[PDB]
């Protein structure tokens, strides 16, 4: 399961 | 031996032509097993391995929604970056991320990664310590502050050492028969004519897994590295890999050269002559 | 950054005429990710083409594999044509079974 990303 | 769970993510804008294309591709070792393509007919997380069919509806729906969440998040990142870089809205741009974890035999995290790139260049990456960030340029520094102020390295440290490792265990479990296999390579040497009474001997290694292998040509003892041509190991469409290494030798003298194949699926390395 | 694709055409097994095989077109080391890849059987476009094994290398270059099932014949010629911003016109690479 891939991580959920945060905004840059 | 060690094992890894990696995900290759890509977000590429298409100003004027429409919404950005977003993709998530996952690998357990050298095997592709999951994929999400927003340009697909019906954008759902799809299994790229037979063994992943063991996963039920909750998994697929959960992953699909997460993928859609990330998608919408990168559409915001793409615009944000235009600003950091003073870019016009016309061009197309690409953000890439490699995210995953490698665990050793004992089950301890050997390495955890989370690195970003923009337009083919390093942007920002989590460090070895899983606590600090390395920014590649002026713009990246902005993200770095935003991330330090958010305790992002903590969030990631939790994922890498926790969730990533647990899921890799579930995957290796569900697909051990495929993922833990070992296909020994089948090698053969091909002959080729050419100008100046020279010949091209090409050593071929086919149908092996995992992808790591070593092919060398030798002049009875010495390994001819500098004077040997070879391709990067490449996938062969059915889950195995192939590779070749060639060497040009004087015609009539080919019988002094031997090819050696080194792979974990073999009791002893192979040695071939034309 | 912009990099020109390296195109490699090859089969899964050593070709035996009349025998089933997998023809692959491995396009690599390119950037941007925008690319068109077609596999042609005697100049005509092949339908049954699968896209798999996508990845980036250490330097962020894209890698992608296009493959299809085929049954070689002594007379049929196979190739792979790639169109990419880093090239003036599309490049066509032919499958050389005598390699």
């Amino acid at each position: 399961s891939i991580i959920n990303f945060e905004k840059l | 031996g060690p094992h890894s769970l990696r995900y290759f993510v890509t977000a590429v804008s298409r100003p004027g032509l429409g919404e950005p294309r977003y993709m998530e591709v996952g690998y357990v070792d050298d095997t592709e097993f999951v994929r999400f393509d927003s340009d697909a007919e019906n954008p759902r997380y799809e299994p790229r391995a037979r063994w992943m069919e063991q996963e039920g509806p909750e998994y697929w729906e959960r992953e699909t929604q997460k993928a859609k969440g990330n998608e919408q998040s990168f559409r915001v990142d793409l615009r944000t970056l235009l600003g950091y870089y003073n870019q016009s809205k016309g061009g197309s741009h690409t953000i890439q991320v490699i995210s995953g974890c490698e665990v050793g035999s004992d089950g301890r995290l050997l390495r955890g990664y989370q690195q970003y790139a923009y337009d083919g260049c390093d942007y920002i990456a989590l460090n070895e310590d899983l606590k600090t960030w390395t920014a590649a340029d002026m713009a990246a520094l902005i993200t770095k502050h935003k991330w330090e102020q958010a305790g992002e390295a903590e969030r990631l440290r939790a994922y890498l050492e926790g969730t990533c490792v647990e899921w890799l265990r579930r995957y290796l479990k569900n697909g051990n028969a495929t993922l833990l296999r070992t296909d020994s390579p089948k090698a053969h040497v091909t002959h080729h004519s050419r100008p100046e009474d020279k010949v091209t001997l090409r050593c071929w290694a086919l149908g092996f897994y995992p992808a790591d292998i070593t092919l060398t040509w030798q002049l009875n003892g010495e390994e001819l590295i500098q004077d040997m041509e070879l391709v990067e190991t490449r996938p062969a469409g059915d889950g195995t890999f192939q590779k070749w290494a060639s060497v040009v030798v004087p015609l009539g003298k080919e019988q002094y050269y031997t090819c050696h194949v080194y792979h974990q699926g073999l009791p002893e390395p192979l040695t071939l002559r034309w | 950054i912009q990099k020109t694709p390296q195109i490699q055409v090859y089969s899964r097994h050593p070709p035996e005429n009349g025998k089933p095989n997998i023809l692959n077109c491995y396009v690599t080391q390119f950037h941007p990710p925008h690319i068109e890849i077609q596999m042609l059987k005697n100049g005509k476009k092949i339908p049954k083409v699968e896209m798999s094994d996508m990845s980036f290398s250490k330097d962020w270059s894209f890698y992608i594999l296009a493959h299809t099932e085929f049954t070689p014949t002594e007379t049929d010629t196979y190739a792979c044509r790639v169109k990419h911003d880093s090239m003036a016109e599309p490049k066509t690479v032919y499958w050389d079974r005598d390699m």
